């Protein structure tokens, strides 16, 4: 019927990132997409100030470090824990998707921390 | 020898397209797949901006090809549309008593949004005032 | 005066002689306050009395008379004709068994209502004590959480239970969410685990119908993602305990 | 028949049914407890109440008062010692709910609050908010669910008892859903299968409160008791009948009549009240009897509004405002708004009297057992001496956790001081049923069970409401016998096996026959008015204390008689005068 001694889901964990992840995105990456995706391409900004050389000197102070890499890490924890789901209410096996999903999110993690600790 | 032969209805993968409010939660959930963009994006330009003026260049040459400002637009729209169910859900995980009432979500809404539109005044101040 | 009809199609299906349920068509009459139940009953009355549904109170109360119509859970004694002159399709419950007709099997929510242990766990007051005190604050962490008929709206509204179908539901889950938040109740751990599992709170994606449903206005998405964050807290602190 | 065994079987798993389950439970932690229900337990009856529960919890009040309201309520038809232990263990049973997690509406300082109802001086009615009715079920159906030694059988509708040698032996039920036969054996079995207001075209309430467990008795030979009391409320919603309940009045909502005229004052309930300001036992919060037959007095006068559903009054809460509504009765504004159209905020609820309470039932002892030895009644389908000519208002639900303990326990004896019966003879009994079931599925001959029911819904409104005539009485002590032959001619044509409610629903239309012929008939015999039975005829419009101090029994006989006894009514400390 119900199993009586059923096991601890794991989903915490994902869940928790997911929702910090989560509330980042919601609160800053729409100025974010806005600044890189639209007024940077589009020399819509005042003077030099997206400029390569401005942008590096953010990129590499130490708060820049850290904001990068939150504005980059939190919203794929958020992303794809939101994928991982999409599968099952679309009804896709995937194998080991938990294994997937979570894993390239862990891959992308290091890789920017790699980043943000500079190459 | 039981009479009763129970009849269980099959449940498709087209299932959410039936009811509007299905739809919409796909759409929601849709998001995640621009913000992994984003993200992607992103690391590109950590490592551009790494590899020097050459490949930052490249980068933003990229940003400025006319299909990659569509695919953005869309995922900004994306983000927006996030911001917009994540303040009205979150609330609900709340269980806050003020003055022997259980409070509604609209008061956390309301500062969801008032500090979301601070935080976006504020980075444009600091990203290009300079 | 002269009653406009409405030509209704319920969804038969006997067991004993279908292979799977098919569709019939009632003529009905009806006024401005004819309820779906009322048509029911009168389609039994005059034209199709091995017509079998479950109703009782007529009021919205007992949580029987539910059923989909033209898609949407709802009970059929709050459900109005007029509000249907296109036209009007009813099925059982979608996400249980059809047992026959609009008579679906409520087994496993019944099952899981069981359990999460929905009553008063280690509190030792005793009646000659009197009762405990909960003030109007006290309650109100649980009040609307208590207001479930369990008619099972909720379940066919929920497209997490209809692909998993072990989920124990938003109903169950609100109950137990509800007596965990009750200042009188001590029982919290013997509910835990029921909603850590994969069945429990972490089924929910929070697509939020149920409560869009909810007749009674429980809001069980709100007690779900409450139940999220306890059993987030609870597995945070299973991890800390070495002992 | 595929046979179970069990210390215990109660039939009815409303509240009374429920407390009487977890009584047992209590009383031996070892017994098989065979708790049976037509429908799943929170769907009972029970769940739609909403005015509240009695028990005395303030410091002015007494067990004295609780006692003599009850007594002076029920015309002195009630029996004292009975009301007695009733009052005494009101109290406790309201608080074992309140451990158990009902959530009765609260003071500041976190005690439980009180409201007033039913006409009482001093408070006394606990509530949960609005919906008192549906937490006491839940609380107690949840409650029943932490206990093992109860094995549900939902969803079985009980066709009959096994009595052997003056002993009840068990009885045979029907899995509803599988359609198949199954008998318990039991020593003792509890009847809590409450009313039989659906005898009546307009009743307030649900379509499986049709008299089974009342019918069953009948035809053991156990008289129902005091069948012609049956309560009318004062304000129902027209056709449909469904409750607006007396807290519209508490809130001070009024009644009027077409020219808007608040018409209580002229029949004895004067002066009108201020509209802020609603009195006790004036106007609309007047006796219930005098409200209800004030709206016929105000419908022969051509007083009341005439609509498609039917004449009525107003019931007027606009000056009470949105937010009034809200926080007290936002229960019925939904209701209103749903079942009949009206925002309550704006317009006047359409109101009609509708039958609602059946205060007769199953005769029993004190232990609430029946002349057959083992086999108990509690609830409304009983009849313990309660509420004689006229219940309380509130008094219904505290009698559910009261007597419902109370049979529980004494059964529980019963059973473990039975020892064994005729076990041929009680298969024979149970062959019995099986035997007579297959009977009236081959029963033939082209009655519509439904026009059956609805000609008697019919007669029972017309002759047998709240005013009653010799006349009309026999009208429809005529049109019920000419039922109960047409019933013999009534064709069951779905044959099906898996939840065919054609057939239940049948059965159900039997018992109530039966029942109603006790109802005429009592009402019919008793040259009197007291309580909720008053007539109009020379000589029959007073209460008779010379005379008809008793209570009414009405058996009913294998010849398919009706026949009458009376009984007199026991007084310890509160004679009439
Ligand atoms: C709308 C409304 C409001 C009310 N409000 C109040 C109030 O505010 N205060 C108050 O004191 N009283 C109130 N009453 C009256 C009171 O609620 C009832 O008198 C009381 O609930 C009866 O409960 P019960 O235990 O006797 O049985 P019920 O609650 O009627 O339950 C009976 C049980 O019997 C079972 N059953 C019946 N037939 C069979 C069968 N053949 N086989 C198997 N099982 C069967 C059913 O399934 C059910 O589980 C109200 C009544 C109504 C209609
Ligand atoms: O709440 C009511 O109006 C009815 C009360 C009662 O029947 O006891
Ligand atoms: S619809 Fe299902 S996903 Fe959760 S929000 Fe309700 S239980
Ligand atoms: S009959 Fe009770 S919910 Fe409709």
């Amino acid at each position: 019927m119900i199993n009586p001694n059923p096991k601890r889901s794991d989903e915490p964990v994902f869940w928790g990132l997911f929702g910090a992840g989560g509330m980042w995105s919601a609160i800053i990456a729409p100025v974010m997409i806005l600044l890189v995706g639209i007024l940077l391409p589009l020399g819509l900004f005042p003077g030099d100030a997206l400029s390569y050389e401005r942008v590096l000197a953010f990129a590499q102070s130490f708060i820049g470090r850290v904001f990068l890499f939150l504005m980059i890490v939190l919203p794929l924890w958020c992303g794809l824990h939101r994928m991982h789901h999409a599968m099952h209410d679309l009804k896709i096996h995937v194998p080991a998707g938990k294994w997937v999903f979570y894993g390239l999110a862990a891959i992308l993690t290091v890789v920017t921390l790699i980043g943000v600790v500079t190459i | 020898t039981t009479k009763r032969k129970p009849y269980v209805r099959p449940m498709t993968s087209t299932w959410w397209k039936k009811l509007p409010f299905y739809r919409f939660y796909m759409l929601r959930e849709g998001t995640a797949v621009p913000a992994v963009w984003f993200s992607i994006e992103l690391i590109f330009g950590l490592f551009a901006l790494k590899n020097g003026p050459e490949a930052w260049a490249g980068f933003v040459d990229f940003l400025q090809n006319p299909v990659i400002v569509i695919i953005n637009l869309i995922t900004l729209a994306a983000a927006l549309l996030h911001t917009k169910t994540w303040f009205e859900l979150a609330p609900k995980a709340a269980n806050i008593i003020v003055k022997d009432e259980k409070m509604g979500p609209e008061p956390i809404i309301k500062s969801l949004w008032a500090v979301t539109v601070v935080a976006t005044i504020v980075i444009l101040f600091v990203a290009l005032y300079w | 005066a002269e009653m406009k009809n409405l030509k209704i199609e319920v969804v038969r299906y006997n067991p004993e002689v279908d292979t799977a349920p098919h569709s019939a068509f009632y003529e009905v009459p009806y006024d401005a306050t004819t309820s779906l139940l009322d048509a029911l009953g009168y389609i039994k009355d005059n034209l199709a009395p091995d017509l079998s549904y479950r109703w009782s109170c007529r009021m919205a109360i007992c949580g029987s008379c539910g059923m989909m119509v033209n898609n949407v859970p709802k009970l059929a004694c709050k459900t109005f004709l007029r509000d249907y002159t296109d036209g009007m399709k009813v099925e059982a419950l979608a996400n249980f068994p059809i047992e026959r007709d609009l008579v679906v099997d409520m087994t496993h929510f019944i099952e899981s209502l069981e359990a999460i242990k929905p009553y008063i766990i280690g509190n030792s007051r005793t009646a000659d004590q009197g009762t405990n005190i909960q003030t109007p604050a006290q309650m109100a962490k649980y009040h609307q959480f208590s207001g479930c008929i369990n008619c099972g709206l909720c379940y066919a509204a929920c497209p997490q239970f209809g692909l998993n179908p072990e989920f124990i539901g938003p109903a169950a889950i609100t109950l137990a969410h509800r007596y965990n938040e009750d200042s009188r109740d001590h029982g919290k751990k013997e509910r835990m685990a029921q909603l850590n599992s994969q069945n429990g709170v972490w089924s929910c994606t929070f697509v939020g119908y149920c409560s869009e449903v909810c007749p009674k206005h429980v809001d069980p998405a709100a007690a779900i993602q409450q139940g999220k964050v306890e059993s987030s807290k609870d597995f945070l602190i299973a991890t800390l305990k070495p002992r | 028949m595929q046979t179970f065994q069990a210390d215990l079987a109660i039939v009815g798993a409303g509240g009374a049914g429920l407390r009487a389950a977890i009584a047992a439970a209590q009383a031996n932690p070892n017994a098989k407890i065979a708790l049976i229900s037509k429908v799943y337990p929170m769907r009972s009856h029970t769940v739609a109440a909403e005015g509240g529960s009695a028990a005395v919890a303030q410091d002015h009040d007494s067990f004295e008062y609780h006692f003599h309201d009850t007594v002076a309520g029920g015309d002195w038809l009630c029996e004292q010692d009975v009301v007695d232990y009733f009052v005494h263990h009101c109290p406790t049973e309201m608080t074992q709910l309140e451990l158990w997690g009902c959530p009765w509406s609260r003071r500041p300082d976190g005690s439980v609050n009180v409201r007033r109802f039913g006409g009482m001086k001093i408070e006394r009615t606990w509530f949960a908010a609005d919906k008192t009715g549906f937490h006491m079920l839940h609380t107690l159906f949840q409650t029943s669910l932490q206990f093992p030694q109860i094995q549900r059988f939902d969803e079985h509708f009980v066709l009959d008892i096994l009595v052997d040698d003056g002993h009840v032996r068990g009885l045979v039920a029907m899995n509803m859903m599988e359609g198949t036969l199954v008998q318990i054996r039991a020593n003792a079995v509890v009847m809590a299968t409450g009313g039989a207001g659906r005898v009546y075209r307009y009743n307030t309430n649900g379509g499986i409160v049709t008299g089974d467990g009342m019918g069953m008795a009948l035809s053991h030979g156990v008289p129902l008791r005091d069948m012609e009391f049956v309560q009318y409320h004062p304000t129902g919603l027209p056709g449909s009948g469904i409750l607006m309940t007396e807290g519209c009045r508490g809130e001070g909502g009024i009644l009027v009549n077409k020219n808007g005229y608040r018409y209580l004052q002229d029949y004895g309930m004067g002066p009108e009240t201020p509209l802020g300001e609603p009195k006790n036992k004036y106007m609309e919060l007047g006796p219930r009897d005098k409200v209800s037959q004030a709206f016929w007095h105000e419908w022969r006068k051509g007083n009341t509004i005439s609509t498609p559903r039917g004449d009525v009054v107003y019931l007027d809460l606009r000056h009470l405002g949105e937010k009034k509504l809200h926080e007290r009765l936002p229960f019925i504004c939904e209701l209103a708004k749903a079942y009949v159209g009206v925002d309550p905020v704006k317009e006047p609820i359409p109101v009609r009297p509708t039958a609602h309470y059946t205060m007769g039932g199953i005769e029993t002892d004190q232990n609430c057992e029946t002349r057959i030895k083992g086999l108990f009644a509690v609830g409304e389908c009983s009849s313990v001496g309660l509420h004689g000519a006229n219940r309380l208002g509130s008094n219904s639900l505290a009698e559910l956790v009261v007597f419902g303990r109370l049979a529980g326990e004494q059964a529980t004896e019963r059973a473990a001081t039975a020892g064994n019966g005729n076990e041929a003879a009680i298969e024979a009994q149970a062959a019995g049923v099986e035997q007579r079931l297959k009977d009236l599925v081959n029963q033939d001959g082209g009655e519509n069970w439904a026009k059956i029911r609805d000609e008697m819904g019919l007669a029972m409104e017309e002759g047998c409401g709240i005013y009653r005539t010799p006349e009309l009485m026999q009208k429809t002590i005529d049109k019920l016998a000419e039922l109960q032959e047409r019933f013999k001619r009534v064709r069951i044509t779905d044959t099906s096996s898996v939840f065919n409610t054609d057939l239940l629903y049948t059965i159900e239309l039997g018992h109530g026959l039966n029942v109603a012929e006790c109802m005429a008939h009592s009402a019919m015999a008793r040259k009197e008015s007291r309580g909720a039975h008053q007539r109009l005829d020379e000589g029959c419009t007073e209460r008779d204390d010379v005379n008809f101090l008793k209570h009414t029994l009405a058996f009913r006989d294998a010849d398919g008689t009706t026949r009458l006894e009376y009984s007199d009514v026991k007084i310890t400390t509160l004679p009439p005068a």
